[PDB]
C-alpha cells in the first residue's frame, strides 16, 4: 500500500537543493497569488423555553435552528466560574505541560516537524453518502475520505479514541501512514479557517491558547489505483474548486449565506466533509489529554501502563457527552449541516465513569488506613482506631490531600446547567481520587497504593517513614518464630487446635487466633493482651475490601448501585453470622472463666467473631488466605445468600438474584413483566403474568390482581432458582 | 452447622498452605 | 472541624513514634 499524490502544476516544488529547512515540497511564486484570491475572495465572513428563544433575537436567520455564539451554550453562557478558574480548568481548554508551538514555515511543509497520521471512523454507519462530496481533476472523479492530520510531535504511546455519539460506539482511528506531499501550512490554516469557523460555526476551541496550532489538517480525496495503493489530490486543486464552487444534483450540499451554513436536503463542500469534521475536536482532545497525562504520572510518582485505565479513573459523571468542544456547537453543526440519509416518510453508560474505581477505593482507603492505624498504635483501642479512620476517610480532607496531585488540573469535570459551586469541584476531586487509588491498587500492587496514600498523608518525609514501616503485632513482636513453643503449656490452645485442623489452617502465632475469640467479657491475660474488639475493626475493614475487589473484578458489567445493593447481599451482619455459625465457632468462644455454662452468642457476637478471625488471618497470614476464606465461605454462595435472605419484594428479590447472572457485555437490565391472561367477569378477575428476564421466561403466576400475579410469577422464578 | 463447607474449605486452605510449600 | 484537631493529634503521635524510632537507632 503507497500513498501517492496529484502532480504539481507549477505551484509545489520537489527540487532537492530550493527546499528550506527540513522540507520536501517548496510552494513556488505561484501559490501566493492562489492564496491571496483565495483569502479575498473567500474572506466575506468577518465582513457582515421562551426565554431561551427570546434571548437568541438580534440577528436571527431561519425558522427558530439553532445558530452557535462564541463562548454561549444553547442556554445562557457556557461558564460561570472566576478569572483565575481558567488556567485551572480542563473544559476552557488549558492541560497542563501545553507551551507556545513554534511556528513551522509560512508556505513550504514540514516533513522534519510535522508527524502525519490518517483519521477514519469505525464502523461507518454515518460515514458513506449517496451525495458525497466529490472534486473533478484531470478527467478523473477524486472523491472525499477522512481527514489527515499533522501533529507537531510523535504520538509514541496515544490509546484508542473512542466516542459515543448517533447511539454507536465510534472508533476515530488515526492510524500512522505515509504523508501526503504537496501542501502548505498557510493552506491548510486558509481551509482549516475557512471550514471550522466560517461554514461550520465552531468556535470556543482552543487549538493554540490563549502562532500556530496544536494539529494541521488536510482534507483527503481519493481517486483509488489498481495493483497499488491510491492517490491523494493536492491542496491547490482544493482550494482552486473551492473557490469556483462557491460560485437533483443539488441534493444534499452545504451552502452558506453571511446562522452560518445549512445542509439542502430539499461553495462546493457536502454534506460528507462536514459530518467528518465534527469527530476531529473529540480526537484532538484526546491526544492533547493523553499528552498532558505524562506530567500526571511524575504527580502520582506511578506510571500507569495503560492510558484507558488512567482515564476512566479521571472520567467523571458529569460528562454527559464524549465529545470535545462545546456539545452546543456540536449538536447544532451536525442537525444543520450535518449528514442526514434520505427519510420515506418527507439509555445512558453508567460504566463509563469513575464510580467504579471510586467504589474500589473507597474499600482501599478504608483498608490502609484501617491497618497503618491498627499496627501503628498496639495500645489503642476500637475508639480512637475509628476516630482516626473517619477523620482521615472524610471527603473534604480527602479533596485538600487530592490537590496535591493537582488532580483539579487533569479531572474531566464538566460545566454544569447553571449551578456549579466549589462544593461540586472539590467533592468532584474527592471522589476522583478514590477512583485513583483504587486504579493504582488495581494495576499496581497493593504496596503502590500503601506508598501512593502513605506519601500523600504526611508532608513530613520523616513522618511517612513510620507510616509506611508498620511494626508487627505484639502477640508476634515477643515471639520471633511462632507460639508452637507454648502450645504444650497452653490452656486454651488445645481446644483451638481443632479449630485449626478443621479449616486445615495451621496458624503461627496462635496469639492472634486466640484474641479473635476472646469476647468483650474479659479484659488482659497472658495468653491474649486486650479482646477482639480491634479485629473486629480491622476484620471489618479487610472484608469489605476483598468482597469488593471480587464484585469489582467479577461484575465488570455492574455499575456503582448494583455492586453495592450485591455487596450489602454479600457482606452484612446475618451473612457473616451465619457463616460464622456454620463453621462453629461458638464453642471456641473465650468469655468469663466458669460462668458461661451454655454456648448461647448473640448474632451479631458472632459476626464479631467471624470478621475478627479474618482479621486474624490477615495478620498472621496474608489477604490471599481471606480471600480464599471468602471464596469458600461468601462468594459463590452469593445468589444463595440472597435466596435465604429477607423477605421485602418479590420483584426485588427476583431482581437481585438476576443480577448475579452471567452478564457479557450489556448492562444488566431488570426483570420484564407481560401480562398473558385477562380472564373474568367485572367483580372478579384472573390475571395470568409471565416474568421474562433478557427474552427468556422465568416462571409465571397467577393472580387475583396484577401485582399479585407478577409477584406470583417472581416467587416461581424464585422457587425454580432452588 | 454444615460439615460440607468446612470439609471444602479445610480442601483449599490445605491446597494454598501446599502451594505455598513449593515455593 | 474536630477532624483537623484529630489529624494534629495523630501527626503529634506519629512524631513521638519516629522519634522513638530513630531513638532505637
Ligand atoms: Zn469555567
Ligand atoms: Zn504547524
Amino acid at each position: 500500500v503507497w500513498i501517492r499524490c496529484t502532480h504539481s502544476e507549477n505551484y509545489y516544488s520537489s527540487d532537492p537543493m530550493d527546499q528550506v529547512g527540513d522540507s520536501t515540497v517548496v510552494g513556488t511564486s505561484r501559490l501566493r497569488d492562489l492564496y491571496d484570491k483565495f483569502e479575498e475572495e473567500l474572506g466575506s465572513r468577518q465582513e457582515k423555553x421562551x426565554x431561551x428563544x427570546x434571548x437568541x433575537x438580534x440577528x436571527x436567520x431561519x425558522x427558530x435552528l439553532w445558530y452557535n455564539d462564541p463562548g454561549q451554550m444553547n442556554d445562557g453562557p457556557l461558564c460561570k466560574c472566576s478569572a483565575k478558574a481558567r488556567r485551572t480548568g480542563i473544559r476552557h481548554s488549558i492541560y497542563p505541560g501545553e507551551e507556545a508551538i513554534k511556528p513551522c514555515r509560512p508556505m513550504t511543509n514540514n516533513a522534519g516537524r510535522l508527524f502525519h497520521y490518517r483519521i477514519t471512523v469505525s464502523p461507518p454507519t454515518n460515514f458513506l453518502t449517496d451525495r458525497p462530496t466529490v472534486i473533478e481533476y484531470d478527467d478523473h472523479e477524486y472523491i472525499f475520505e477522512g481527514f489527515s492530520m499533522f501533529a507537531h510531535a510523535p504520538l509514541t504511546n496515544i490509546p484508542l479514541c473512542k466516542v459515543i455519539r448517533f447511539n454507536i460506539d465510534y472508533t476515530i482511528h488515526f492510524i500512522e501512514e505515509m504523508m501526503p506531499e504537496n501542501f502548505c501550512v498557510k493552506g491548510l490554516e486558509l481551509f482549516s479557517l475557512f471550514l471550522f469557523r466560517d461554514i461550520l460555526e465552531l468556535y470556543d476551541w482552543n487549538l493554540k491558547g490563549p502562532c500556530c496550532p496544536r494539529f494541521h489538517f488536510m482534507p483527503r480525496f481519493v481517486r483509488f489505483l489498481p495493483d497499488g495503493g491510491k492517490e491523494v489530490l493536492s491542496m491547490h486543486q482544493i482550494l482552486l474548486y473551492l473557490l469556483r464552487c462557491s460560485k437533483x444534483x443539488x441534493x444534499x450540499x452545504x451552502x452558506x449565506x453571511x446562522x452560518x451554513x445549512x445542509x439542502x436536503x430539499x461553495t462546493g463542500i457536502r454534506s460528507d466533509v462536514c459530518q467528518h469534521a465534527m469527530m476531529l475536536p473529540v480526537l484532538t482532545h484526546h491526544i492533547r489529554y493523553h499528552q498532558c497525562l505524562m506530567h500526571l504520572d511524575k504527580l502520582i510518582g506511578y506510571t500507569f501502563q495503560d492510558r484507558c485505565l488512567l482515564q476512566l479513573a479521571m472520567t467523571h459523571p458529569s460528562h454527559h457527552l464524549n465529545f470535545g468542544m462545546n456539545p452546543d456547537h456540536a449538536r447544532n453543526s451536525l442537525s444543520n449541516c450535518g449528514i442526514r440519509q434520505p427519510k420515506y416518510g418527507d439509555t445512558p453508560s453508567r460504566i463509563n465513569h469513575n464510580e467504579r474505581l471510586e467504589f474500589l477505593g473507597d474499600a482501599v482507603v478504608e483498608f490502609l488506613t484501617s491497618v497503618h492505624l491498627y499496627y501503628l498504635f498496639p495500645s489503642l483501642e476500637e475508639g480512637g482506631l475509628a476516630t482516626y479512620r473517619t477523620a482521615i476517610v472524610q471527603n473534604q480532607h480527602l479533596a485538600m490531600l487530592a490537590k496535591k496531585l493537582e488532580l483539579d488540573r487533569f479531572m474531566l469535570y464538566a460545566h454544569g446547567p447553571d449551578l456549579c459551586r466549589e462544593s461540586d469541584l472539590r467533592h468532584a476531586m474527592a471522589n476522583c481520587f478514590q477512583a485513583l487509588i483504587g486504579a493504582v491498587y488495581l494495576e499496581g500492587s497493593l504496596e503502590e497504593a500503601k506508598q501512593l496514600f502513605g506519601r500523600l498523608l504526611f508532608n513530613d518525609p520523616d513522618l511517612r517513614e513510620v507510616w509506611l514501616n508498620y511494626p508487627l503485632h505484639p502477640l508476634q513482636l515477643q515471639e520471633p518464630n511462632t507460639d508452637r513453643q507454648l502450645i504444650e503449656t497452653s490452656p486454651v490452645l488445645q481446644k483451638l487446635t481443632e479449630f485449626e485442623e478443621a479449616i486445615g489452617v495451621i496458624f503461627t502465632h496462635v496469639r492472634l487466633l486466640a484474641r479473635a475469640f476472646t469476647l468483650r467479657t474479659v479484659g488482659f491475660n497472658h495468653l491474649t493482651l486486650g479482646h477482639n474488639q480491634r479485629m473486629e475493626f480491622l476484620g471489618d475493614s479487610i472484608m469489605q475490601l476483598v468482597a469488593t475487589e471480587y464484585l469489582f473484578i467479577h461484575f465488570p458489567d455492574h455499575h456503582e448501585g448494583h455492586l453495592t445493593l450485591l455487596r450489602s447481599s454479600l457482606v452484612n451482619n446475618r451473612t457473616q453470622a451465619k457463616v460464622a455459625e456454620e463453621l462453629g465457632m461458638q464453642e471456641y468462644a473465650i468469655t468469663n472463666d466458669k460462668t458461661k455454662r451454655p454456648v448461647a452468642l448473640r448474632t451479631k457476637t458472632l459476626a464479631d467473631l467471624l470478621q475478627s478471625f479474618i482479621a486474624a488471618l490477615y495478620i498472621d497470614k496474608d489477604l490471599e488466605y481471606v480471600h480464599t476464606f471468602m471464596n469458600v465461605c461468601f462468594f459463590p454462595r452469593l445468589k444463595e445468600f440472597i435466596l435465604n435472605q429477607d423477605w421485602n419484594d418479590p420483584k426485588s428479590q427476583l431482581q437481585q438474584c438476576c443480577l448475579t447472572l452471567r452478564t457479557e457485555g450489556k448492562e444488566p437490565d431488570i426483570p420484564l413483566y407481560k401480562t398473558l391472561q385477562t380472564v373474568g367477569p367485572s367483580h372478579a378477575r384472573t390475571y395470568t403474568v409471565a416474568v421474562y428476564f433478557k427474552g427468556e421466561r422465568i416462571g409465571c403466576g397467577k393472580g387475583p390482581s396484577i401485582q399479585q400475579a407478577e409477584m406470583g410469577a417472581a416467587m416461581d422464578a424464585l422457587e425454580k432458582y432452588n | 452447622a454444615n460439615l460440607h463447607i468446612l470439609s471444602k474449605l479445610q480442601e483449599e486452605m490445605k491446597r494454598l498452605a501446599e502451594e505455598r510449600e513449593e515455593t
